[PDB]
């Protein structure tokens, strides 16, 4: 089960000169303080999601600040990102920044919704504070890239509440009094972002961490063979086998899910199976008591049939775009409502706006346009309402369908009820920019392939990581070489 | 007719190593000395039936203590000579009952003490001799230099052999400087079951009541003096859920309340002139004003303000003028700050002589900040942050004569108090304290104290030294968790509540006690 496993958020924490200067001009205080933070957080999130947070890198700025800082944390929060993926080149989950200037903000930092694992969406931006509550705030922001959302149909409704009236809790205002813990909506928030298969790079346990090593505090360091969670936890699983963080001789491995009493599980069992269409199922490699690291199929294949294309492990789709926007319940418009919508370049339906001017769509551009569905409420799942909502009727041959939709703001320039870029319009065909596009003009990779014109010879499965899975009876990184018996 | 422990000539009866008084003497004897007798004590309303003695002397011997009323009996007493003994202390009224005495000496037996007026009684007195005794100066002595400066009598000089601090110096040289017989202290007259955050008082009726919040419950609650047999009891309550401060405001005989909490926390009540009951009257939005951690109540020129602390940094500072029917927004200030307290104080700035109302809040990361009042645009224009401080939780304020001086809180550090000058504040002392979340100064019928409490360790109460101009270590008061200290007055009583956050909550009796008495 996806949620049973305790996964793992590899971060790098980057300190502007702010920061730097805001400890006694000092690389050393910076760290620890850095490290501080991160360890409250991580505390906070073993106990509540059953996810560590590992910082495998640290990078403060002495020199100079390199961009541009705004009073505004979205700005800054693209700019950031900017910055990571021109220049950084290290290897992580998230890429957080640490500023020593006040932001002007009802938040008190900014990170991108679902966006863990992502390279240009991966990260976030936190404004200085004291060391609980800047643990807060990198909570909060790993909370937004994580898939955890502050606001509800169900907590504007009062289904879900927190339930510590004293504090609040991460997704809410914080005030003196800084919350402990998640609301049960939050986790079951999580699990659905998880179910859906997003953050599958989460799942790699580091061996290395930055600092120098300690026994039993559930990390495997160099000298040591062996780790488990606490010496007294270290009776559920590994006290057979590690002693004094060391194992005996007849036991290979200490604990995972590829170990059962001190014994490697044969390769090819099953640790984790695919969690939707886009994910691929691993199987253990033998060699290492944790599953192998996750791998989802690359960006290109189609899920859920042909109405939607995987991105990074999980499925988009408009039907799933209309449960996720405005809650479960809804349920995606007929084609006849796009169809009729698009034509009229009225309110109710047009392809975007340049200037306080509609655009008359396309005729291939129907899907790619305002977002139609059924059954919708007054308020949106996430964000705030912009405007009010669209209903509009229409009858063919008796049948009577209410195509609704509505304009939900997140960030200034991202708004809702757009199609999501990277959906299908159709056959072999994508939106973007509210456009109806081949596949070709996105310039997707590939994998090897012997047999030309297929994706790793038609035998196996292209990866995120452009490596082939092959099915059975099938070898090789093209999976072109045959097994001994058919 | 003499007794055989004596020798005894016509006139006189000497006595040396006599085990108990003898209460018989000749008619005829005058004078009677007892040296190195076996004597325990002297005997109670000893010397009846001997009134012919006009004199008296005991040398060498040894006394825990002469009982009162010991001479009584002895109307022709004159001279009696009390010396070269040892003896501890002796009652007031031993002397008590000889009008007649003229010459008495206590000389040489090192007593180091006197009871107060131990002389009154005898009017016929003329020479008295304390010397040679080694005597601890303090308030007895000090009723004893009141005496030697007051007697006719002549009296020879005697020397403080303590303190060390005072030695070979006069007793009839002393003055009332150095000397404080006037003592104050804070004993808890009583326990309270529940825990506390801030406390507030009011006057209604001649009848004072006192709020106190409790967090966790969410209670805000009303406590009045009894006045039969009780020292405080609670006659009413606020349910309101993660109440935080609770202030009353009494506007034209009208009692109204003001309740914060963290959801839907906005809230102003009223109290019905009938049956004592409270009744809600505004909410303020729960957008603009999320998570206060404070309320302070001013009334500036005939018109009463309100403000609230904003701790979110979503929320923003507010204050709340009142027309007849409610409160209603004034002003806005510190937008996308965290504010932990706020405090309202009356300063002169120069070059007016006139007392300028200003505004000092405190952020979490921030210095704090004052506002200087302008009375044209009805709104707070100077915005100055003090320097050289940081990490200020809260600021409170006092004044000492013309003088207006403000105490800042810091968790962990040096909490100082400052001297406003015509510009800026002043350095005066720095205070360190560990876990500190009030500094609160005091003043009890000019006594200005200071309390600073600690979560970990004893809370330190501080003095006024109007001489060295700097608070002094006072008393130790022992509080699990203290965020707050207040002052009740009730009629000519004086009390100090301390609220305890992580325990229950204490009520200190103000007591002034005396030593010269
Ligand atoms: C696992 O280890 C074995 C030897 O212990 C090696 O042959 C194999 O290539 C390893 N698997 C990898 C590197 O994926
Ligand atoms: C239109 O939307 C409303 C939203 O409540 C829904 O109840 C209704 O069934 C829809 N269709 C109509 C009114 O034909
Ligand atoms: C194809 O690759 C080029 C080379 O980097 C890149 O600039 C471009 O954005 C890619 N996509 C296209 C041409 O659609
Ligand atoms: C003598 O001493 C007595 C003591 O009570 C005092 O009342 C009186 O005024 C004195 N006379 C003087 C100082 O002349
Ligand atoms: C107010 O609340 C306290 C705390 O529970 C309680 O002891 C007291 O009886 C209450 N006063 C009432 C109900 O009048
Ligand atoms: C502002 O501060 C200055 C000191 O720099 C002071 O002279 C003035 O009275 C204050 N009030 C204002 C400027 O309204
Ligand atoms: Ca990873
Ligand atoms: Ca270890
Ligand atoms: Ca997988
Ligand atoms: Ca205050």
């Amino acid at each position: 089960n996806v949620e049973e496993e305790t996964k793992y958020i590899e971060l790098m924490i980057v300190n502007d000169h702010l920061m730097f200067k805001k400890h006694r001009l000092s690389v050393v205080h910076t760290n620890t303080y850095a490290k501080s933070v991160v360890n409250m957080a991580d505390l906070i999130y073993k106990d509540q999601l059953k996810t560590r947070i590992v910082l495998v890198a640290m990078e403060t700025w002495a020199t100079d600040n390199k961009f541009a800082i705004s009073e505004n944390p979205l700005i800054t929060l693209r700019e950031f990102m900017k910055y990571r993926r021109d220049f950084i080149k290290e290897k992580s989950d998230a890429v957080h920044l640490f500023s020593g200037s006040q932001f002007e903000s009802s938040r008190s930092g900014a990170a991108y919704i679902g966006g863990i694992c992502s390279l240009l969406k991966g990260g976030g931006v936190n404004e200085f504070g004291k060391t609980d509550l800047m643990a807060v705030t990198l909570a909060q922001s790993l909370a937004h890239n994580i898939g955890i959302i502050s606001d509800k149909r169900k907590l504007a409704s009062g289904e879900c509440k927190c339930e510590d009236t004293w504090s609040g809790c991460i997704m809410g205002d914080t005030g003196y009094y800084l919350p402990k813990k998640f609301t049960q909506c939050n986790i079951e928030e999580y699990h659905d972002f998880l179910n859906s298969g997003g953050g599958a790079c989460l799942f790699n346990k580091p061996s290395k961490l930055l600092d120098p090593p300690e026994c039993g505090n559930g990390f495997i360091e160099t000298g040591e063979e062996c780790d488990c969670g606490t010496p007294a936890e270290c009776v559920l699983e590994g006290a057979e086998c590690c002693k004094k963080c060391t194992l005996t001789q007849d036991s290979q491995c200490s604990d995972g899910l590829c170990c059962k009493k001190c014994k490697f599980q044969p390769m090819g069992t099953v640790c984790r199976e695919a969690v939707n269409d886009c994910d691929i199922r691993e199987t253990c490699s033998g060699n290492s008591s944790q599953c192998a690291p996750n791998i989802h199929k690359m960006d290109g294949y189609s899920c859920d049939g042909v109405q939607g294309i995987c991105f990074g492990g999980r499925c988009k789709t408009r039907d799933r775009q209309c449960k996720y926007i405005w809650g479960q319940k809804v349920t995606a418009s007929d084609k006849y409502c796009y169809e009729k919508l698009n034509i009229e370049g009225t309110e109710k339906g047009n392809c975007g706006k340049d200037k306080d001017t509609w655009i008359q769509c396309n005729k291939r551009d129907v899907l790619c346009g305002y977002l139609l569905c059924t059954n919708i409420g007054n308020i949106p799942r996430l964000g705030e309402l912009d405007g009010e909502i669209t209903s509009t009727l229409v009858v063919q041959q008796g049948r009577t369908l209410n195509c609704s939709g509505g304009h939900v703001k997140l960030e200034e320039d991202v708004d809702l009820g757009y199609v999501e870029d990277g959906t299908p319009c159709g056959p072999q065909m994508m939106c973007l920019e509210h456009r109806c596009l081949p596949v070709a003009s996105f310039n997707f990779s590939t994998c090897l392939s012997s047999k030309e014109g297929t994706i790793c010879s038609g035998n196996g499965v292209c990866s995120n990581e452009l490596k082939c899975v092959c099915n059975r009876h099938w070898i090789g990184s093209d999976c072109n070489t045959y097994f001994p018996h058919n | 007719k003499c007794p055989a422990v004596c020798t005894c000539t016509k006139d006189n009866a000497l006595c040396e190593n006599a085990r108990s008084i003898p209460r018989t003497v000749p008619p005829d004897v005058i004078s009677l000395s007892f040296v190195r007798s076996g004597f325990t004590e002297i005997s109670e309303g000893s010397f009846l039936f001997t009134p012919s003695l006009q004199l008296l002397l005991f040398t060498s011997n040894s006394f825990d203590v002469i009982s009162d009323d010991a001479f009584i009996g002895l109307p022709h007493l004159e001279y009696l000579f009390i010396e070269n003994n040892n003896i501890k202390s002796i009652s007031r009224h031993t002397f008590r009952g000889l009008k007649s005495l003229i010459h008495l000496s206590l000389a040489n037996n090192n007593l180091q003490t006197l009871p107060k007026d131990i002389f009154k009684g005898l009017d016929s007195l003329t020479n008295v001799d304390l010397r040679g005794n080694s005597f601890n100066c303090d308030c007895k002595l000090k009723w004893l230099v009141e005496w030697l400066g007051h007697t006719n009598a002549t009296v020879e000089d005697i020397y403080c052999e303590g303190p060390p601090e005072y030695k070979k110096r006069k007793i009839n040289s002393l003055s009332s400087k150095d000397f404080d017989c006037i003592i104050t202290e804070f004993a808890k007259s009583q326990d309270l079951p529940y825990q506390s955050l801030s406390i507030d008082t009011f006057s209604y009726l001649n009848d004072e009541y006192v709020v106190i919040a409790q967090p966790f419950t969410g209670k805000c609650i009303f406590l009045e003096w009894d006045h039969v047999e009780k020292t405080f009891r609670n006659y009413d309550n606020i349910t309101g859920t993660s109440t935080v401060v609770c202030k009353p405001i009494v506007i034209e005989t009208q009692l109204y309340v003001i309740v914060a909490q963290l959801f839907g926390g906005s809230h102003i009540y009223k109290r019905d002139s009938f049956a004592n009951k409270f009744i809600k009257i505004q909410d303020i939005e729960i957008l603009k004003i999320r998570k206060p951690n404070d309320i302070e109540t001013f009334k500036i020129e005939n018109n009463w303000y309100f403000v609230v602390a904003d701790s979110s940094k979503a929320g923003f500072t507010t204050i709340y003028k009142w027309n007849g029917n409610g409160f209603y927004s004034h002003q806005s200030l510190h937008a996308w700050y965290r504010d932990t307290d706020v405090e309202y104080l009356e300063i002169v700035r120069t070059p007016q002589t006139l007392r300028t109302p200003h505004l000092i809040l405190s952020s979490s990361s921030q210095r704090p900040v004052i506002y200087q009042w302008n009375k044209a645009t009805q709104l707070f224009t100077n915005q100055t942050d003090i320097p050289n401080m940081e990490d200020v939780y809260a600021v409170k304020h006092f004044s000492v004569k013309g003088d207006v001086y403000i105490c800042l809180t810091r968790f962990i550090g040096d909490s100082k108090v400052m001297k406003w000058g015509g510009s800026s504040f002043q350095d005066i002392q720095r205070m360190p304290s560990r876990g500190s979340m009030v500094f609160q100064p005091l003043q009890i019928n000019n006594y200005q104290y200071a309390i600073l409490g600690s979560d970990y360790s004893f809370t330190q109460v501080y003095n006024w030294d109007a001489e060295k101009a700097k608070f002094v270590k006072f008393q130790e008061l022992n509080v699990q968790a203290p965020r707050s200290f207040t002052h009740v007055s009730i009629n000519k009583r004086n009390f100090l509540f301390a609220s305890s956050f992580k325990g229950n909550t204490q009520i200190y009796k103000h007591v002034i006690v005396d030593l010269s008495a």
